[PDB]
RNA sequence: GAAAUUGAAACCUGGCGCAAUAGAUAUAGUACCGCAAGGGAAAGAUGAAAAAUUAUAACCAAGCAUAAUAUAGCAAGGACUAACCCCUAUACCUUCUGCAUAAUGAAUUAACUAGAAAUAACUUUGCAAGGAGAGCCAAAGCUAAGACCCCCGAAACCAGACGA
RNA sequence: CCGAGCCUGGUGAUAGCUGGUUGUCCAAGAUAGAAUCUUAGUUCAACUUUAAAUUUGCCCACAGAACCCUCUAAAUCCCCUU
RNA sequence: AGCAGUACAUGCUAAGACUUCACCAGUCAAAGCGAACUAUCCAAU
């Protein structure tokens, strides 16, 4: 009988290896999730396509912001196998009322808050 | 093709994504004024401010969410302090 | 052919008095504080408030002639236990207000 | 304060009311349904 | 249901339903319990209780006996001494 | 009566590589900034006020009104040139 | 475009096969380095913010 | 039977009924038939009201 | 499925009826079929003048003719300088589980051929503690309107005739 | 084609089960259960439409739900936060 | 299992609930009064 699957909570202890190797810092843990949809829910559980339309992610590839406390982490582990999980990152800070126009978020995960389109100098 | 060498550069995977190519203006009046703003850009830069103001939100949420939970355990500690003595003990104690 | 049988109102649970707690073939959940029993080991609410299951001692009375065999042929040192539920009375009985000014 | 009059008054611009502008009240005709 | 009487060409009651049941005229329906009076002896204090208890239908039975009536059943009654008369109109009923 | 299907080196290397996503998935998932007792009713006031929108909305239907002008700008469909 | 510079424009698809095949020795020859070196003159990326 | 601007009885009971209210009454003008409907209950206030006015 | 009781109007010469597969079956109960009772059709089209007939132009279904055919395939689609060659595409319907290359139906054209309720409720008017042009309903009701229920296809049974 | 003629009428007889059921657009829209001389059908259920009123719905933290020997795991019920 | 034992307040009344479930039917019950105080129709009357 397929039932809903409960992971065991080791999975999701972070090792000293894991940190080197994707980068991030357990001292300093990121703020919000940037979460985008890149599976389908057809033939899954009626439970994961509801999941997934809870946390917005009907569109694929349609990057969304979620924050990263225990009960949305809990939300997201059920999905887990249908999403990619990067950190937002704020390389300058988070965007201004002046800046709300002109921002952009990039591929690397970073949310810039200047949008030129010109080249950089040299 | 070259969808992974480009996301190595830091751009979007597909070169319609953004960047120039496509963010900037097609086209432009041959006098130098400036065309009106195409639909597709309109419309990007109306969802890149939602996501934006989305961002502010859910930092700020949990922001005031980690001080407000900060205040609760520090008046515990006061309340604990509050009913130190209230009156001298004055029983088998001198 | 099957029936339902079981607890009807789970742990925190508010209830209200003559509500049915739980419905069983034999005692699998005993009467605690505020819950009464009916003649067919129904458990009901005698009181409004919540409910609450526990672990206690187990005491059968003297005339129980059954239970009381058993609890002689225990090992001294040994206690049974059971589950109970009870009700935590929300309300209290009533207020006392003033009606007239003689 | 005029809601009698001035939709009196908007009558006297309007054309010759008659039998061929006339229409039942929006909502007071189910349209009928057919099985073609 | 007779909808259309042969010589009138009206709707026809269904007199099966005026002999077992009362209408409110706030459209509630009361009826007896089946086997108040049979086998009393083999039946508990508790349960000949409630089997002599008016009880009202629900709403799906309700709707159905509407419409097995004409509207004259439907009609506002003033009988003297009613023991139901109270009953006909609902109170403190928020829906 | 099914005849056996063989796995390819492309299939493997495609499911290696959605392997690698979700490993990294987990890593993310395993630093909550947030421990659930803090967590605990920081959003509860936006969570409330978003619920009287909808139940605002769900309380304000009422039919449009009606205007005079609609009527009678129906005369116009016999409007000439004299 | 590249299929109709083919046809139309056999010079200026030399040499963009040509600028492909430079790229390409490009990418080997930092395959062979281990980083120490300097990219290739075309290897190196313009970039926009 | 409401003859006259009714828009204005629309905005005279809105003023009336929302503090009862706590929140603006729906409602609906239907200009033709000279008919101001109100969602809720309000005729024995409505009536009041409208006596004191003098109508 | 009553009755007591109640108690109105009514001026032939008209039609939001059919117009040759309709409307009568009807040009006719004829032709024709049957021993008999009985069953029972089909169709016509000039013009003011035919004592104007070389006058009344033609253009339109299927079927053909003008004018057979050229590798390859549900007959098309994408197209193409180019009809074809290239690429793509397992007729349709019904039913069998939501599965027809296996089972059903269809030569083709034309005509004919199948959803008919208004008690409640809803909607839109009217009036409103009353509504309704007696009767009925009414603790906002009541009056009026709108909108809902198909076609073809047994054996049998009964009555009265007809027939050795 | 007489295991009981034929004709007319009763008669558009009944049942049973197939088949058919004719313009367009938009919105919503696929459930798999119980009784019955009932399982080729039906009516209460499941899902489903429209309108209306109101307030929570879903996801789900801890705590909590039996002894009797549990294959005893995979799970369930309940459930704030989110 | 289509019963038996053995009581005779298995009296009256009434909040709130359960239920094989849909209906019918079925089930539990505080307080109170009084005690104790330990299937349908049909057929017979
Ligand atoms: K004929
Ligand atoms: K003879
Ligand atoms: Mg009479
Ligand atoms: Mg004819
Ligand atoms: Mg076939
Ligand atoms: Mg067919
Ligand atoms: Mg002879
Ligand atoms: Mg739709
Ligand atoms: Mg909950
Ligand atoms: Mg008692």
């Amino acid at each position: 009988k397929f039932t809903r699957s409960r992971i065991p909570e080791k999975v999701f202890q972070a090792s000293p290896e894991d940190h080197e190797k994707y980068g991030g810092d357990p001292q300093n843990p990121h703020k919000l999730h940037i979460v985008t949809r890149i599976k389908s829910t057809r033939r899954r559980p009626y439970w994961e396509k509801d999941i997934i339309k809870m946390l917005g992610l009907e569109k694929a590839h349609t990057p969304q912001v979620h924050k990263n406390i225990p009960s949305v982490n809990a939300k997201l582990k059920v999905v887990k196998h249908l999403i990619r999980i990067k950190p937002l990152k704020l390389p300058q800070g988070l965007p201004a009322e002046e800046n709300m126009s002109n921002t952009c978020l990039k591929s690397t995960g970073e949310l810039v808050v200047q949008w030129h389109l010109k080249p950089v100098e040299q | 093709a070259g969808g992974q060498w480009r996301l190595q550069q830091g751009l979007a995977a597909n070169p319609s994504g953004y960047g120039p190519l496509t963010e900037l203006p097609d086209w432009s009046y041959a006098d130098g004024r400036p065309a009106p703003p195409m639909k597709g850009q309109l419309r990007r830069k109306a969802e890149r401010e939602t996501f934006a103001r989305r961002v502010v939100l859910l930092s700020q949420e949990m922001d005031a969410g980690l001080q407000a939970w900060q205040l609760r355990q520090q008046k515990l500690q006061e309340e604990q302090r509050k009913q130190e003595n209230a009156l001298k003990p004055k029983g088998a104690s001198l | 052919s099957g029936r339902r049988q079981g607890i009807k109102k789970m742990e925190g649970h508010y209830v209200h008095a003559g509500n049915i707690i739980a419905t069983q073939r034999h005692f699998r959940w005993h009467p605690g504080a505020h819950v009464g029993v009916g003649k067919n080991k129904c458990l009901y609410a005698l009181e409004e408030g919540i409910v609450r299951y526990t672990k206690e001692v187990y005491v059968p009375h003297p005339r129980n002639t059954e239970a009381v065999d058993l609890i002689t042929r225990l090992p001294k040192g040994a206690v049974l236990y059971k589950t109970f539920v009870h009700v935590v009375p929300a309300k209290p009985e009533g207020t006392f207000k003033l009606v007239a000014m003689l | 304060q005029g809601g009698g009059a001035r939709a009196l008054d908007l009558l006297r611009g309007l054309p010759r009311v008659s039998l061929a502008n006339l229409k039942p009240n929006p909502g007071s005709k189910k349209p009928e349904r057919r099985p073609r | 249901l007779t909808y259309f009487s042969a010589r009138k060409g009206k709707r026809k009651t269904v007199k099966a339903v005026i002999d077992r049941f009362l209408r409110l005229h706030c459209g509630l329906w009361v009826r007896r319990k089946a086997g108040y009076k049979k086998k009393l002896w083999k039946k508990t204090p508790a349960r000949k209780k409630r089997l002599r208890e008016f009880v009202f239908c629900n709403k799906t039975q309700s709707k159905l006996l509407d419409k097995m009536t004409t509207s004259f059943w439907k009609r506002r009654n003033w009988y003297v001494d009613d023991p139901y008369q109270k009953y006909h109109d609902r109170t403190n009923l928020k829906v | 009566h099914r005849r056996p299907r063989f796995v390819s080196l492309r299939a493997k290397q495609n499911m290696i590589r959605r392997l690698e996503i979700e490993a990294e998935n987990h890593y993310w998932l395993s630093m909550p900034y947030m421990t659930r007792e803090q967590e605990r009713g920081h959003a509860a006031v936006r969570r409330r006020e978003a619920f009287e929108a909808i139940k605002a909305a769900a309380t304000s239907k009422f039919p449009p009104h009606r205007f005079i002008a609609d009527q009678l700008d129906h005369l116009n469909v016999t409007k000439k040139w004299s | 475009v590249l299929a109709d510079l083919a046809i139309y424009e056999p010079k200026t698809f030399k040499s963009l096969a040509a600028l492909a095949s430079r790229r390409r020795h490009e990418g080997f020859a930092a395959a062979l380095g281990d980083g120490k070196e300097p990219e290739g003159i075309f290897s190196r990326v313009v970039q926009y913010h | 039977k409401v003859e006259g601007d009714i828009w204005a009885l629309q905005k005279d009971v809105e003023d009336f009924l929302s503090p009862l209210l706590g929140k603006t009454p729906v409602t609906q003008v239907n200009e033709v038939t000279g008919t101001l409907r109100i969602k809720g209950y309000f005729d024995q206030e409505l009536k009041a009201w409208l006596l004191e006015k003098g109508f």
